[PDB]
Order: C-alpha cells, then structure tokens, then sequence
C-alpha cells in the first residue's frame, strides 16, 4: 500500500499526531518497499531507515506502532529499557524478545526479518549504568549477526532487515529546546513563564528539534546517528480526549453501547457526559489510559444490575450521573 | 551555626540547611530590620518559586520590628506581580514595615500567631540642609504617607480616614485585635 | 570549631557536626541571649521535625540568661502549635524569657537538672519621648506582663494572683524548689 | 545566609545559590551602594552573558540610592557595548546614579514597579587645597554635570535645558510620572 | 486495602511481568485484607469454621467447649495484628487452647469448658465445670 492508503486506514484507529502520522507513514512505506525487493537488481545496497518518537507519557506513541503494525501481517513486538537490558550482568537482553518476534511468524526466520521490534523507555537510559545500555545497543539498532542462539540445530540471524523504533516520553527535552531557539529568561519579571494549567505550547516546541539537542539531553552522538527519522507528538488537549471518546473505531463508547445491544439494551452518552469524563481525566494526568477505568467505574454499578433487572428497553447516562449526583435514567418499556 | 538537613529522595541523599530545605517547600523568612540586601533576597525567592511552579502558593513570614520604607516597597511589588498567592503568618512581632507586608498578602490567607504583635505608625524620615531642599523632601515624604494609609484601607478595608488618625501615632493590637481590624483574616492556635 | 561527627548507616559513611547529629535525633538547642535571629532558627528546626514525624517527641535544651520578649513568643507559639509535645530541658540556667520556655512544655514531660537554677522576673522595657508616646508604650508593657502572668499561671497551677506577686522582682529557684512551683516536673540525676 | 536551590537537569543535580540560580537565566542585582568593587561585579557578569549568547536580552534590577559616579559610568558604557540589549528594571528606588543607570535601558525595554520612585539631582563632589587646585576640581566637576545631562536627554527625549533645570535640586517622581518624564517606558502592575 | 485498589500497568512490569502479559489481562479484579467484622464472621458462619473444628477435637474424648461473643471479636482483632489474614485465626486459636489440650485429658471427670476474653488474653486460666 502507498503512504496515502497506510494515512487513511491509521487515522481511523488513532485520532491527532498528524504530523507523526505522515512522517511514520513515510517512514515504514520506504523500509518496507526495499524488503520486498529482495532481489535488489541495482547493486546499490538498501540501508535500513530506524524511526524515533518523542512526545509527552500518554500521547499514545505506543499505540502508534502496535496499530500501524496490525495494518500489516508482520509480526510486532515490544520491549523496555527501564530494566537495562543487556547480554549480562547490566540487565536481560532484548535479543530474547527477538526470537518472540520469530515465534509469531511461525517461527520463520524469514519473515521474521520484517519485525518492527519497538523499544519504549528510551529516554530513561540517558547518561547522566545508563550509558553503557546505550554503547550496547549501538551494534544491535544497526546490523549484527550476532543474537541468542535459536533452538529450532542453533542459527544467528541478522539484525538488519527488521525495523527498529526507540521512543521515549523525554522528560525536560521541551526546556533545553526553549534555551536554543525560544528567547526570553525563565526567572524573572520579564521572564515568559509557562503556565501549568493552560498555555500547552510543549508539542509544538518539540516540532523544532534538532540532533544538538538530543545530546545535550544524554544521548551519546553515536545513539542519535542510528536514528536518523525523527518525529514529535504533541500532547492532547482535553477537548482531544473528548474525540478520543467517539472518532475512533474501536472508541470505548462505542464497546460499551455494543456490549449492551446484546441484550437488547441501548446505552447512549451525550456530548455533556464526554466533556465531563474528560475534564476529570485530565485531573488525574493518566491521560487516555485511565479513560477506559474511569468510564468502565462510573456504568459499572448499573451494567452488574442490567442483566437483572427486567422490563428494560434502553438507559441513557448524563452528566450528573458521572459526578455521582444521581443514576443513569432508565426509560421503561 | 545553621544547621544541616538530610531529604531523602529516590535520586539519593541530599545536602541541605535548615533554610534551604523549608524554601524548597515554598517557604520564605523575613528576618532583622528591613534594608536593601535583605529585601533584595526575599525578592529573588519569590522569583524563583514563580518559576518553579506559578500555581503553589508562596509562604512567608514576617518577624521584624521594620527598617527602610523604600526596601519595603520592592517586597510589596513583588507579592502583588507574582501570580501565586502570598500568604503571610506574623511570627513574633510585626511593626512599622513588618505589619504593612502582613496585611499585603492573598485575601482570605493571612494569619497570625495568637501570642503575635502587630504595630502600626506613620512614615518616618528626616532631611538637613538649605530650606528649599528642606521643602522638597517635606512633599516626599508626605506623599509616601498618603500612598501607605491608601494601601493599608485597600487590604483592611477600613475607611481612609481611619487609617490616617489611627497612624498619627504608635498603636499596639494583639492577634484578636488585628483580626476585627482586618490586617489579618484569622489566628492559628493549633493544628487540626 | 565544631566538631564533626560520622554516622553509620546502610547507605554509607555520612558526614555530620555536633550539632547536626543531635538535630536527626528531635533535639534542638537554645543557646545565648534570646533574639530574632536566634528565635527564628530555632522555629524553623522544629518545622521541620514535625513534617519528618508529627508523633515523636521533639526535645529542647533551655539554657540562656533570655532576651527579647517578642522574639521568645514565637517559640512559645511553635510549640503549643506544632502536634508533637515538645520536651523541655534546663540546663545551667533559665531565667527571663528561659524560664517561661521551661514551663511552656507538655505536661508531664518537664525536666531539669539537679544543680539547674530557674529566675522570674517580671517584663523589662523603657521608652523616651513625648507625653503621648510614652503613655502608649507604657500600656503595651503592661498588657504584656499580664498575658506572660497568666500563661505562667496556666502551666505551673499556681493562682494568678501568687504569679503576679512573686513576678515582682527577680526570684531565684533551685531545682528542687522549681517542681514544688510548678515550674518543671521531676528532676534528671541519673540515668536509670 | 544566601538560600541553595537545585535546578533539575537531565544530567543530574546541581547545586546553586539564590543569585547564582538568576544569573544562569540572564539575571543581574544591583543593590547597595554603587562603588568600584560593586560595580566591577557587575561588569563582569554581563561580559560573561554576553559570551553565552550575544542575543538574548540580559536584565538588570536597580535598587539603590546611588554611589560613585566614575563607578558607575563604567556600567553603563557596558551596557551600551555589548551587543545584548539591557532591560532595566527598577525596584524599591532608584536614586542619583541609580536613576541614570534606569533610563540607560534599550529604548522600549525600560519599566519599573508601581511603588518605585526615582530621584535625579546633579553631580555632588568637592576638594580642598590651594586655590589652583581648586580651579581644577571645580572645572573637571562642571564637565561631568553637562555630560551626564545630555546622556539623560538622550534617552528621556527631554531638551536638554529642561534636564538642567529639573537637575538644579532633588526632584522626587513616582512610577506613573517616571513614564511621562521618559525615564521609563511602561509599569510592571501584575503579570498577564 | 486502598493502595491496592488504585494500580497502573507501570506497577506490575516494574515487578517483574513482562509489559505484554499486563494488556492481556484488562480485568484486574483487586481483593482487599478481611476487616475486623469480616473475620468474626468467618469464625463461626463457615460449616468448617476452626471454633466449631476444635469442639469436635475435644469430642473424642466425651469434652465440649464454647467460645464466648466477647471472645470471638477479641481473636479477630490480634489475627488482625499479624497480618496473616484467615491463616493467623487458627494459630491464635491454637495457642490460647495450648494448655487445655496438654492437661485436659490427663484430667478426669471434666464435663464442659467455658472460654471468655480474659482466658484468651491471658489474664486468668480458662474455666472448666467438672462432672
Ligand atoms: N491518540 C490516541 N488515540 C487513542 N487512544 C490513545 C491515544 N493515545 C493514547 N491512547 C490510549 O492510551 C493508552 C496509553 O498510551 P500510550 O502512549 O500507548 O502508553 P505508553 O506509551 O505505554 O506510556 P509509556 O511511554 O510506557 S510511560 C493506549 O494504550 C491507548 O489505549
Ligand atoms: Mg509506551
């Protein structure tokens, strides 16, 4: 599929990040079609193109590379660099999480080649061991033969041709780009201070990011060079995360109002009801991942005494119903 | 000798004094008679806690019998620019600038201790030399003394007029008084 | 110079003077002439100890001639605040704004040594200047005096009355006569 | 005592003091009487800001009555050297050569605290001896008081005979009358 | 209880679970520690509740207890203390009735057995009824 056609179909599951929607795009059309010719005619050699992600905890970078994966029948795994992993003593080396990958493709060194292995917690690793996690993971984000043993005989396949994506919720990165290009103190009277509740420039500072900065920020030259695509995510608004709660296909209203058609029990959420799930969630900073408890919590009560509960047609939640003033209204029928 | 304070944190042991660890916690002194140095400090704090987080409310206590009404002014500036609130507690004692900074703070955060003092009095100053210098500095001075008595009735809410006759001379008001007065809001006597 | 002290602990070997070791136990120390600068330190000590645990007991060593009136105020008030019962020592001498800080500690949790000695006194002041000026400065002592009078009272059980009689001049109290009073409660010889 | 703060940074903890800590963010203090040893400072740091970075603006608070007028001509050639642009802000006063130093700002970057007062006087000085001496003085002193009024003209816009005659004696103007009489350009009330 | 009750998928991979095991289990059904009255209840309501283990024990030998209300809530509150959950009410047990079983039988014409608070607390023996 052209980068156009992978655009359409992402956008449905994840709403926002439309810049790293065309980048990450771009970036997985172009490794992949050079996979696919194997036979590479030109004697040209096809370089592998690893991608890196920065945006706040909960921006959903995560998502990005598990739903762009799902569009493909390749296999994707993930993996955590807050444990040091390393082959020794430092931590427990990712290479075991490789083979995880190959066990998915039927365990097919082949198509295990095509892995879009992505490597979550990269900022938490910045040197301040936490450099010596980064020297290490040098060889293995380019290509090296060199792994675990697989035991199905014992092989060593390359670590080239799979894709490699690192990206991490950098913590302070929008401040050393602040100093860099923005002018103006940050202590003082004349000082633009950012406001906490309001003023969220923080996506768009980190748009204007440049290799100087991720230096400064801890990461070795020769790390920063393994990746040269680089993208940003900005954080969601609260009115993003009200969107959040129907644009997506597979949106939480949505699984919950299909749970209940079973029954014949249609619930529906009116846009007062959003706002205020919303504005809550913000609160408690879990972002879109404690939209799903929080929301699950609140028709929990009435769901347990659906099933029970007869002479039933369809309920309706409103907005005084989440602040706990009242109960979902029940229309009898 | 000031003495040093260990905070335990994930990252590890820290080295800090007895003031420093309480100015991480938005906290400030006022301490000695008011001048240019010390006033200069405080100033430099609250800019700091600005930064740090401009939402937090900014502590400071007041514990002075007052100094240079020119010093005084830069704090008063500051507590009134800075978006944070200023709470004041008075601590002790707070006369001549001490109490004009103890009624300056967020309204509805402003507390005293039960045994604290608070005494208020008109400006005071003094120029020699030839008489029309004499004259110049007669009008600055009365004009400080304006500007102070409309402040004090802005926070304290009394009238103009009261303010003047009741700064014509020294007036000594315990805790319970400086409540109905309006300088403070209420008086911490125990944690609850 | 000030000894510095070593304190061994998991973590490793940490680095710590007389002073500072004694502060991580709850022990503070009230030394030299009372004043704002001292006062203020002390207060802040104690701050700080309750945040780290509001339960455990903060002692206090008092061992001073006194000082200013209004700078000890605010250590009285810091500790009929703060939750934790702040244990008061003597030790050498207490007199003057010392003695009043003996007897302001929790009930029942008043020491003092044996050869410690405790002096009463009523407020010292003085003020010059105009007929006006002077009355008002002599109400304000006064008044002093009365709520240092009752406050004593409060503690030692004694009638207001006895307290004001005996404050009159300067009265001297050896430790055994100091728990008769009411001013300490049992005496630390040994330790058993 | 000057306060540490610790700034976060992704390489670790590092320790600063209280002006230390502003002076990182372009920052610079300017109280006390205006001397050589002061003044040096002074020049120093913006040297070194300017080093940094040779765009951003470096601010500079000026409170205090004045001093030294030699010294303080050093600070300003300073200022109009470096190619930053120096924002002068005046907190608490800004007397003598404080005053000069307030209007000395890059035009449109001037403002001060709605307290703040700014006092300008001529040049004080004086020298004993024989007579031919005298002369010698008395001229190099005169030479200084027309320089010093045209610079003021410069940036205040005023003509230069109005600035002699407002010169002649102490003349005391308020935050409001400071932007009218060109010394500043607007007023620091609250942060929007 | 609370702590429990609030939990994050950060928590369990920092453990030890690898971060795929954690988004295969979106059901976390938390439990919370039995409370003082949840522990009385399981004292005596559950068909095979330790009170009612013990009383058949000492049927053997033709002897049978009963276990006082003020007693009943004063076991529950020391399993409490240990923080052992339903395991530490047999242990409590055990041992308050440690001296009945190494004496009783030895003795001879006992009819019945009668434990307060006190006997378990340890402030007097337990009281027995000969006949
Ligand atoms: N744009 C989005 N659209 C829909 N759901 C989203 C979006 N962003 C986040 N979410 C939801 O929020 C959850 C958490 O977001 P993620 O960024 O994927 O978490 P995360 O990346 O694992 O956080 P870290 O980096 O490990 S601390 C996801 O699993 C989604 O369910
Ligand atoms: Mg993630």
């Amino acid at each position: 599929p052209t980068p156009h056609e992978i655009r359409n179909h992402l956008d449905d599951y994840v709403i926002g990040q439309e810049q790293a929607k065309k980048v990450l795009a771009v970036a997985v059309y172009n490794h992949y079609k050079r996979l696919r010719n194997g036979d590479t005619s030109n004697g040209v050699e096809l370089g592998k193109s690893n991608i890196l992600l920065i945006g706040p905890t909960g921006s959903g970078k995560t998502l990005l590379a598990e739903t762009l994966a799902r569009l493909l029948d390749v296999p994707f795994t993930m993996a955590d660099a807050t444990t040091l992993t390393e082959a020794g003593y430092v931590g427990e080396d990712v290479e075991n999480i490789i083979q995880k990958l190959l066990q998915k493709c039927d365990y097919d060194v082949q198509k295990a080649q095509r892995g879009i292995v992505y490597i979550d917690e990269i900022d938490k690793i910045s040197r301040k061991s936490g450099e010596g996690v980064q020297q290490a993971l040098l060889k293995l984000i380019e290509g090296t033969v060199a792994a675990v043993p697989p035991q199905g005989e014992f092989l060593q396949v390359d670590t080239s041709k799979i894709l490699f994506i690192c990206g991490g919720a950098f913590a302070g990165l929008d401040k050393v780009i602040s100093h860099r290009v923005e002018t103006g103190s940050g202590i003082g009277f004349g000082a633009t201070v950012k406001a906490k509740s309001d003023k969220a420039s923080e996506g768009e500072l980190l748009a204007q990011v440049e290799p100087e900065d991720l230096i400064k920020f801890g990461l070795i030259p020769e790390f920063i060079g393994r990746l040269p695509v680089v993208a940003t995510l900005n954080e969601l608004s609260e009115e993003a995360l009200i969107q959040i709660l129907k644009e997506p296909k597979n949106a939480l209203t949505k699984q919950y109002q299909a749970l209940f058609n079973l029954e014949g029990v249609d619930l529906e959420f009116r846009d007062e009801a959003l706002d205020a799930i919303a504005k809550k969630a913000m609160a408690r900073k879990t972002g879109a991942r404690g939209l799903r408890s929080i929301v699950e919590a609140a028709l929990l009560d009435t769901m347990y005494d659906l099933p029970s509960m007869e002479d039933v047609e369809k309920v309706v939640i409103d907005e005084s119903v989440i602040d706990g003033q009242s109960e979902p209204l029940l229309i009898y029928g | 000798l000031v003495p040093m304070v260990i905070e335990q944190t994930s990252r590890g042991e820290r080295s800090f004094d007895i003031y420093s660890r309480l100015l991480k916690e938005r906290v400030i002194f006022l301490t000695g008679q008011v001048e240019d140095h010390m006033a200069n400090l405080i100033v430099a704090q609250m800019l700091f806690l600005e930064a740090e987080n401009p939402e937090k409310d900014i502590y400071l206590y007041i514990n002075s019998p007052g100094g240079v009404i020119t010093a005084g002014m830069s704090i008063y500036d500051t507590m009134q620019f800075i978006k944070p609130d200023v709470s004041t507690i008075c601590m002790g004692q707070a006369a001549s600038m001490g109490a004009f900074l103890l009624t300056a703070g967020a309204k509805g955060k402003r507390f005293c201790l039960p045994n604290s003092r608070v005494m208020i009095h008109q400006p005071l100053g003094g120029y020699q030399g030839q008489a029309t210098d004499i004259e110049i500095h007669a009008r600055e001075i009365l004009k400080v003394k304006g500007r102070m008595n409309e402040l004090m009735a802005l926070h304290t809410g009394q009238s103009l007029e009261q303010i003047e006759r009741d700064t014509e001379r020294d007036r000594f008001l315990s805790a319970p008084e400086a409540v109905e007065y309006g300088l403070v809001d209420s008086i911490l006597t125990h944690r609850n």
